[PDB]
RNA sequence: UGUCCUACGCCGGCAGGCGCGGGUAACCCGUUGAACCCCAUUCGUGAUGGGGAUCGGGGAUUGCAAUUAUUCCCCAUGAACGAGGAAUUCCCAGUAAGUGCGGGUCAUAAGCUUGCGUUGAUUAAGUCCCUGCCCUUUGUACACCGCGUCGCU
RNA sequence: GAAACCAAAGUCUUUGGGUUCCGGGGGGAGUAUGGUUGCAAAGCUGAAACUUAAAGGAAUUGACGGAAGGGCACCACCAGG
């Protein structure tokens, strides 16, 4: 099972070296989960994900 | 080379003491911890600064000195010599930036090889994990020739330095033309299969870590990186290997591959992964230590007594009086 | 850049000689007539014509002198080299990199050094992980317990 | 008062209210011996030879932290060439 994603807010950036960004995400399944995860790469507000699995929730606390 | 050998190992492990609780060791303590001879040990210290073996270090307030690298390759190959394991040397030098390769004649005049770890914040920490690197590869040695793998047999190890068995070779990078590739590579698969069932993946087996014994025989050495199978990772570092090796073989030696093992095997065979009642002697052996240590004492805080702020003290006052 | 820089013609395979002019210089070299790049031919995945060293002969300059090849030119021999581990250097946009040109000691000697133009990207716009460096706060003027046996005067 | 501090550790070279115990550089050493008490353990009294140029008490700054926080750099890294 495969879902789409959107990016409401950009957090910050974590990491080891400073690679990752913590984001927010809101789901196009017409739901309100917001669920803050962890992206590699360049992420903008407004940008829309691919996610392979969304059981997974990342470091939060 | 050596050629008085009666207290330059009593200084010198007395250094060496004095380097496993504190950076730069002081006269003094070697002087109290090092008691077989007293007096000349200043010019003991001065013979040995002529060479490489010690150095001086007077910023300014601290005076002692350390022990350099080569004083303490000396040290290792004076107590291998001690074991009476290495008698001359051979001067094939494999100089590399993380170990030094010299070959080492014992007197029966066989010939072995010598490992000498150089790891490259000063030098006390370079010694420390160059001694650890030595220790838990001589263990990995020790492991992998108990467990019947293709490598040459351990021998000895002081703190640094591993003898170890020597066997004749070249990398299997700089031999251009091999007459049976097949034979060799499904040896190759065969220790690949033989290492993943030991429950050991190697991370980075590389062609050049491979020494062709004659293009024959199979020398591997240079394990202080090895790691567990029960990583998650393992299998991708195994299949790194193994394509490594295969893109290798299609790519040097224009020989395609017949047979493809993908197999993780864990674990079939050992797990490596973790890899007036009292006499009177008594008394009087007793009474002894005590008093050598009262008097190691004594010679401590009697060694213990800057002529420097005294000699700028007189030039001070003599600027003052000749000056005003 | 230049009184050694060369324009033109002839003899020249070819480096180069010969007869002639300019330039002590936005003038003459010089619309500086560049090179990759482009457009057509051949080679066709192999130590190949790729790659050119190392040697063998001749020729011509430079220099009082080229023998231990100064340099270049004409044939010929073709070596290692099959994308290179541990480790390591440099790099944020006309940038790296590829490509040629000019200056430097100089009679001929430039794989060095320094600038210039031409084609022109990938990634990032983040961090204290590693390597260090710079500040702030804060305490401080090697103690104790875990190296020996025997031998004669 | 050497000071931290102290209404007492004050009324001390402007030194005397009565009186008991007790110290004389650090070790040897609270050890040996002797006496005494105790079932014992040990308690009380208690040296010398010798060794040593020092040991200590109060405060004052802060190299160095294996103490902690921040900031900067492709002569550091990340993603790359």
């Amino acid at each position: 099972p495969i879902k789409l994603a959107r990016v409401t807010k950009v957090l910050g950036r974590t990491g080891s070296q400073g690679q990752c960004t913590q984001v927010r995400v809101e789901f196009m399944d017409d739901t309100s989960r917001s669920i803050i995860r962890n992206v590699k790469g360049p992420v903008r507000e407004g940008d829309v994900l691919t996610l392979l699995e969304s059981e997974r929730e990342a470091r939060r606390l | 080379l050596r050629y008085m050998s009666r207290d330059d190992f009593r200084v010198l492990t007395a250094v060496e003491m004095g380097m496993k609780n504190h950076e730069i060791v002081p006269g003094s303590l070697i002087a109290s911890i090092a008691s077989l001879k007293h007096g000349g040990c200043n010019k003991v210290l001065r013979e040995l600064v002529k060479h490489k073996l010690i150095a001086w270090e007077r910023t300014k307030t601290v005076q002692g000195y350390r022990l350099t690298n080569a004083g303490y390759d000396y040290l290792a190959l004076k107590t291998l010599s001690s074991r009476q394991v290495v008698e001359s040397v051979g001067n094939q030098m494999g100089v590399g930036k993380e170990s030094d390769i010299y070959i080492v004649a014992n007197e029966e005049g066989q010939q072995f090889a010598l490992k000498l770890h150089r790891l490259g914040r000063h030098n006390v920490s370079w010694l420390y994990l160059s001694r650890l690197s030595a220790m838990k590869e001589f263990a990995y040695m020790k492991a992998l020739y108990e467990r019947k793998f293709p490598v040459p047999k351990p021998i000895d190890y002081n703190r640094h330095a591993v003898v170890m068995e020597l066997i004749n070779g070249y990398p299997l990078c700089q031999i251009h033309h091999v007459e049976d590739p097949a034979s060799v590579y499904d040896e190759a698969m065969e220790l690949i299969v033989k290492l993943a069932n030991h429950g050991l993946i190697h991370g980075d087996f590389n062609e050049f870590n491979l020494i062709l014994d004659e293009s024959d025989h199979i020398t591997m050495i240079d394990f202080p990186q090895m790691v567990s199978t029960s990583h998650p990772n393992a299998e991708w570092y195994f299949d790194r290997d193994v394509k490594c090796i295969k893109d290798f073989f299609m790519k040097r030696f224009s020989y395609e591959s017949e047979l493809f093992p993908t197999f993780k095997d864990i674990r079939r065979e050992d797990t490596l992964d973790v890899e007036s009642t009292i006499p009177p002697e008594l008394v009087k052996q007793k009474v002894k230590r005590q008093l050598t240590k009262q008097q190691k004492s004594a010679v401590r805080r009697r060694l213990q007594k800057a002529n420097i702020f005294t000699k700028q003290r007189r030039e001070n006052m003599q600027n003052i009086k000749s000056s005003l």
